[PDB]
């Protein structure tokens, strides 16, 4: 029928089994309040329900929001709209300071006398909301070992400005504000992406290429302009691009009736870029796979100023990115790994992990508790024979 | 096949009403 | 130059707008302002938008 | 120069060829033959494509082409492409007739026609026979 | 009435462009390509009109557009949409700019990499007057360039720019301005001050990009 | 709800047996002491005295909104059914954890603040593309595959129903699955299969429906796919038929051919790029598979690429079994008559035949099964592939 896996396998489970089902049968008991179409549940409103709300009634208002166009002189004289209501002529209320109501601002206007209470902050649109990462994965710069040469020119010039602005100063030059990243696929650009936005101390702004070509003409272009603009506030910020091949390789005229609207969203990337007004703090990476076909105005330099490839190491990195995959596992001491990485010259970093991760399948082909050395000869014995005989190799 | 679009705006209408009650003067 | 007081000129480009209707109630606008006064010229350069 | 060539002479990617496919499927259309032998004679049935009352049919021959004293052939693609072949073939079942005093087999003029279809086949890019 | 800048895209366009506008105490006033392509139709006439408005009540007063091209395009026979709004604020921009209701009081700055694209209608004689092409530095430049950008650096004077020049061979001057930021970091990875003949060296090794190896089986 | 986080022994240690039990007294104790209170004080201070201090407290006339923003947690800006927007605060009476933008909410008069939220519907793009219930046969409809059966088996569903061998040694487990092979070999059968037999959520796409003659479109159906896929539940994502609308880079032309490289770049990020996606089964399926994009085809994307071969004689006899197995059979038929003599024909050939037999019988108002029957059915079906087939002799 069964048989016990570990020893008390059931006994440990009915014990954790009803005890949730118990949980449950608590609440019943005690009387609980689910479901009811969209409230709070009665164990935490019934301590608020009473007259700290009626201290939200009486003393709160409703202050609907407006937008300013203008301002006037030796006195505020603020030209307003609501949305679709009407345009007025409004003063501020006596609760605010005449400093920070600058034009183009989303405010707050009292709903009796129209007088402005309160300052809002702007609005995002949130599907660039959306592409802002608001957190860092862990990746750490030990994790795309057999880089040594790539790593440290990227180091140089997307790190050491943003955390030592000294020596820079005290030579007298100019970091180079853009970076091209290319090579062949399952390389390492996207852990070198990740791994500088693990340590950015910065408003890492994340773009997909492709998030730009849209039905209509112009919001594609609308969406950069956001971009730049959210760029000089958020001061000393990233922004990472990911295959700029969507965004536009070229100019195709020789019937010129074919692709416009990525070239006119791609013209808008140009200008705000470089070119009238300079951005100040802001560092972008690019990667993508053929960076060939690109428009030659994204590789005058000032635009993008180095151009770093990621090759397949040479024997050694091979060893080293076994000894970050192989050390994460549970394996036998008998490790060696040149004798592994002289059987796999020609290979990505993703073909290794793809092998321990293969190691581990053997282990759960059979019946074990472990990764034996013997078992990842076995495992590296099918993988040479298997990308051999591959279907597409 | 990789054709693009324009737009256009269907403004809702819009109507108000009171008790009319009140009178207008208060001047004088 | 001549007339200076009764010559209507369109640059036929600004017509356009984004409701639905708006663009014809110009037209009907115009041509009524040019009923009204008698002898009247109309002048739209560049057709080749509208 | 080079832009306007039309390499119809390089392999298929399936690893097969690629133009002759192409005019392989027209003589499925614009003609219908056949011939049948199982003893002493043979015979050979035509089909007339375009028989419209205003033709003179005054060649008092058709596509049965009358070779030699002892072959003939029936023909089907394209039309004038069968003319170059049969005043080809006509020669060559005559030549051997200048050269040994005896009639052609019907054998070896058969291999003496593959042997000209397929070296437009073989190099050049010639468009080959339909 | 109007001049236009072309030529190459690292020959220095914006320079002049920020540099008049850095110069002069008139109301600039800058605009893009393709800012006057909006999401709804109208919205660029509207946008046009709207911009040279706002120059005639600040009347010395003058408009810089870059990427014209973007704007600017030799019509035919399109269909759909796209083209069936930009060439109806085209035509609202060559209104506004010449012809009925003329002025005097605002001039108009223009800059493309294409000249080919563009109407004979926006090249007349009267909308855009001057032709200003700009070649590359041809080699006196070069050697120009280099010595402005490196006015802030630490430079060794033993460094002759006429052999850099000749060796700088067929850039521009956004690549010579290239070569000057890299030679100073490469010092700056040996933590020398001043630079040598060496660094500008590497530096053109750098920009232009040599790939690979075994190359050597020539001479 | 949350109770415990704790689940790191993941074993029989001896850890989560005192742990759970320490658990089973905080609950039981919790349940003895307010078990004493409908007891001794069985008061019901809450029915409707904690409703009538609230429905008095709200007005009558409930009006639904629709959220925009969130500011710091109390005050949101909302939007009135015309437009007009009101920066007005929300009460500790609603669900503040499911309020995300984008949702309907119930207002006040007065002061029109936010009193309620009105829950959401069903949206109408998981109702197009799921394959909602278990749609047809189980592993008695395969005939004879038993090691393509037991590679995706350790892909999906023992990764899925049992959890615990992967997570011993911390190894994760593969991504993508690749179906290839000659058409008619029963691709399609064995995604339904496994979505008979499964326990987490099942999504079908057919690849070549993906092509719109707007434009934008293409990447914008491929960011809201895995987007439903991730916000729904365990999902597992199927896409037949992806050789035709994703090949390679051919001639690099643009005028359509460059929007489908816009979508497929699109699709390959969304894939794989960033934020590794969790619980997101992706498994692929085509005809040909030399003439793909190979940054499809490297690890990290797809690591299990499964050939699919033609059985000759074997399998057969319970394809031609299965196919048979509801309706008749008079007895002057052998299967052998067919299965023997041809090695090559797809199992798809075998339904065509197996059908056309009941079409044969019944057209001629005839009883179960002839021979003749399967003789000039099996003979059609030549037809059915030799009438398309352009070979002459030996090429
Ligand atoms: N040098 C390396 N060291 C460690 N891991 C590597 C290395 N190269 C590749 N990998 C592994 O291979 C996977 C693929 O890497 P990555 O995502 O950077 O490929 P990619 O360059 O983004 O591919 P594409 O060019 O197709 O976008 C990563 O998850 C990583 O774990
Ligand atoms: N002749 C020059 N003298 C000095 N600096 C130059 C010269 N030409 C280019 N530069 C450098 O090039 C940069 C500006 O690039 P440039 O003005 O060529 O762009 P553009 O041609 O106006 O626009 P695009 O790059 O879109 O064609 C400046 O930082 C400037 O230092
Ligand atoms: N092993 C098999 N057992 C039963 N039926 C099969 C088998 N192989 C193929 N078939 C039949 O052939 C068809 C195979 O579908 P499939 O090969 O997936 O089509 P495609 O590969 O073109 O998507 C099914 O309808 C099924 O009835
Ligand atoms: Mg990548
Ligand atoms: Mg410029």
């Amino acid at each position: 029928k069964t048989y016990g896996q570990s020893t008390y396998s059931r006994q440990i489970k009915q014990v954790e089994d009803d005890i949730q089902q118990l949980l449950k049968k608590i609440n019943e008991l005690t009387g609980i309040k689910e479901s009811d179409t969209g409230l709070a549940p009665p164990a935490l409103w019934d301590l608020a329900a009473d007259k700290q709300t009626l201290q939200s009634e009486q003393p709160l208002q409703v202050a609907r929001c407006t937008k300013i166009i203008n301002a006037d002189s030796e006195d505020p004289k603020y030209i307003i709209n609501v949305k679709q209501f009407a345009k007025f002529v409004v003063d501020l209320s006596d609760q605010v300071a005449p400093t920070d109501i600058e034009e183009g601002m989303r405010v707050g206007v009292d709903r009796n006398k129209y007088q402005i209470h309160i300052p809002l902050p702007p609005k995002i649109d949130p599907t660039v909301t959306m592409m802002q990462v608001e957190e860092k994965p862990d990746v750490t710069y030990s994790d795309v070992g057999g880089c040594k040469e790539q790593i440290e020119k990227l180091r140089e010039v997307v790190e050491t400005p943003l955390l030592h602005p000294e020596r820079f100063v005290n030579l007298g030059i100019e970091p180079p504000k853009g970076v091209l990243l290319f090579g062949p696929p399952g390389t390492g650009k996207t852990l070198c992406a990740r791994a500088v936005a693990n340590r950015t101390d910065a408003c890492f702004i994340r773009v997909i290429g492709s998030e730009l070509v849209q039905k209509y003409v112009g919001e594609g272009a609308r969406m950069v302009r956001e971009l730049f603009e959210m760029a000089r506030t958020k001061k000393a910020c990233l922004i990472f691009f990911d295959e700029i091949d969507a965004i536009g390789g070229a100019r195709f005229d020789d019937g010129a009736g074919g692709d416009n609207e990525v070239q006119r969203t791609m013209l808008e990337l140009i200008n705000q870029l470089d070119g009238f007004d300079p951005r100040g703090n802001i560092k972008v990476l690019m990667a993508t796979n053929r960076p060939d076909t690109l428009d030659p105005a994204l590789m005058r330099p000032g635009r993008l100023d180095r151009k770093i490839e990621f090759s397949l190491p040479d024997l050694e990195g091979r060893t080293h990115i076994f000894k970050i995959h192989a050390r994460s596992m549970s394996v036998e001491r008998d490790i060696r790994f040149e004798l592994l990485a002289r059987l796999c010259p020609n290979s990505t970093g993703a073909e290794i992990r793809s092998v321990c991760t293969e190691a581990g399948m053997f282990a759960i082909r059979a019946r074990r508790k472990i990764a034996t050395e013997k078992d990842f000869l076995e495992a590296v014995n099918k993988v040479i024979k298997s990308y051999a005989k591959f279907s597409a190799t | 096949x990789x054709x693009x679009x324009x737009x256009x705006x269907x403004x809702x209408x819009x109507x108000x009403x009171x008790x009319x009650x009140x009178x207008x003067k208060x001047x004088x | 130059s001549q007339l200076d007081c009764n010559f209507l000129k369109v640059v036929s480009s600004s017509i356009v707008d984004k409701y639905i209707g708006e663009s014809a109630r110009l037209i009907r606008e115009m041509f009524n302002y040019a009923r009204d006064h008698q002898p009247c010229i109309i002048f739209m350069d560049e057709i080749d938008a509208i | 120069s080079r832009r306007y060539d039309s390499r119809t002479t390089i392999f298929s990617p399936e690893g097969r060829l690629y133009q002759v496919e192409y005019a392989m499927e027209a003589i499925g259309h614009a003609g219908t033959c056949l011939g049948i032998l199982a003893n002493d004679g043979v015979l050979l049935a035509a089909e007339r494509r375009n028989i419209h009352k205003l033709l003179d049919e005054v060649f008092f021959s058709e596509k049965i082409y009358k070779l030699n004293e002892d072959m003939a052939c029936s023909v089907a693609g394209i039309t004038s492409d069968a003319n170059v072949l049969t005043n080809e073939l006509r020669l060559i079942a005559q030549r051997y007739l200048l050269q040994y005093q005896e009639p052609i087999p019907c054998e070896q003029l058969v291999t003496a026609l593959c042997d000209i279809k397929q070296a437009y086949t073989q190099f050049g890019g010639k468009r080959p026979f339909g | 009435k109007g001049v236009l800048m072309y030529g190459p895209p690292g020959t220095g366009k914006t320079l002049l462009a920020r540099a008049c506008a850095a110069q002069t105490k008139a109301t600039f006033l800058k605009l893009a390509g393709p800012q006057l392509v909006q999401m709804f139709i109208g919205d660029g006439a509207k946008l046009v009109r709207d911009a040279f408005a706002l120059a005639k009540e600040k009347a010395p007063s003058i408009i810089f557009i870059d990427e014209l091209d973007a704007i600017g395009t030799k019509r035919f026979d399109s269909e759909k949409a796209g083209d069936r709004e930009v060439q109806r604020t085209m035509l609202e921009l060559l209104n506004q700019l010449d012809g009925f209701q003329p002025n005097t009081q605002v001039k108009v700055i223009a800059a493309t990499n294409r000249v080919d694209i563009l109407d004979p209608a926006l090249l007349r004689s009267g909308r855009l007057d001057r032709k200003i092409e700009f070649p590359m530095p041809n080699e006196e430049a070069r050697a120009r360039i280099m010595q402005i950008h490196s006015r802030k650096m630490n430079v060794s004077p033993d460094v002759n720019y006429e052999e850099l020049a000749r060796c700088t061979d067929d850039f521009n001057g956004a690549q010579c301005k290239a070569v000057c930021v890299e030679a100073g970091m490469i010092a700056l990875r040996r933590g020398a001050t001043e630079l040598t003949h060496e660094d500008y060296m590497e530096g053109i090794l750098e920009v232009q990009a040599k790939k690979k190896a075994n190359l050597q089986y020539y001479a | 709800a949350s109770k415990l986080p704790l689940v790191t022994p993941h074993t029989q240690c001896r850890l989560k047996l005192l742990k759970l039990e320490r658990i089973k007294d905080y609950l039981l104790m919790e349940e003895e002491f307010i078990r004493n209170q409908e007891q001794m004080k069985p008061l019901e201070e809450k029915q409707e005295e904690e409703r009538s201090k609230v429905d008095d407290l709200r007005g009558t006339p409930m009006s639904v909104g629709t959220l925009e923003e969130i500011i710091d947690d109390n005050h949101a800006i909302v939007s009135t059914s015309v437009g007009s927007e009101h920066y007005v605060s929300i009460l500790s009476f609603v669900d503040k954890d499911l309020l995300e933008p984008g949702c309907s909410v119930l207002l006040n008069h007065k002061v029109h603040a936010v009193i309620g939220v009105l829950m959401d519907d069903t949206d109408p793009l998981v109702t197009v593309m799921k394959v909602e219930k278990a749609p047809q046969e189980t592993y008695a409809d395969i005939g004879g595959l038993d090691n393509q059966i037991q590679e995706i088996k350790e892909s999906v569903e023992l990764p899925l129903t049992h959890p615990e061998y992967y997570e011993e040694m911390g190894i994760k487990p593969p991504k993508g699955v690749i179906l290839y092979g000659p058409p008619g070999t029963g691709k399609t059968l064995l995604a339904k299969a496994v979505a008979n037999q499964t326990s987490a959520t099942f999504l079908r796409v057919v690849g070549s429906e993906l092509i719109q003659k707007y434009l934008g479109d293409g990447p914008k159906l491929v960011r809201e796919l895995f987007r439903v896929a991730e916000e729904h539940a365990p999902s597992i994502v199927f896409i037949d038929e992806i050789d035709a609308i994703g090949t390679k880079r051919y001639d690099s032309n643009s005028g359509g051919e460059r929007e489908i490289q816009r979508t497929m770049l699109e699709l390959l990020n969304q894939l794989d790029g960033f934020d590794s996606r969790g619980d997101v089964k992706v498994i692929m399926a085509t005809n040909r598979i030399e003439t793909l994009d190979p940054a499809l085809i490297r690890p990290g994307r797809i690591d299990r690429k499964i050939e699919f071969p033609l059985p000759d004689e074997k399998t057969k006899k319970r394809i031609f079994q299965i196919h048979t197995s509801r309706m008749t059979l008079a007895d002057d038929v052998t299967l052998d008559d067919l299965i023997m003599a041809k090695d090559d024909l797809s199992g798809a050939d075998i339904k065509a035949i197996c059908t056309e037999a009941g079409l044969m019988a019944l057209r001629e108002r005839r009883m179960k099964v002839t021979n003749e029957d399967f003789k000039k059915s099996k003979e059609n079906v030549l037809y059915k592939k030799q009438e398309g087939t352009p070979e002459g002799l030996y090429l």
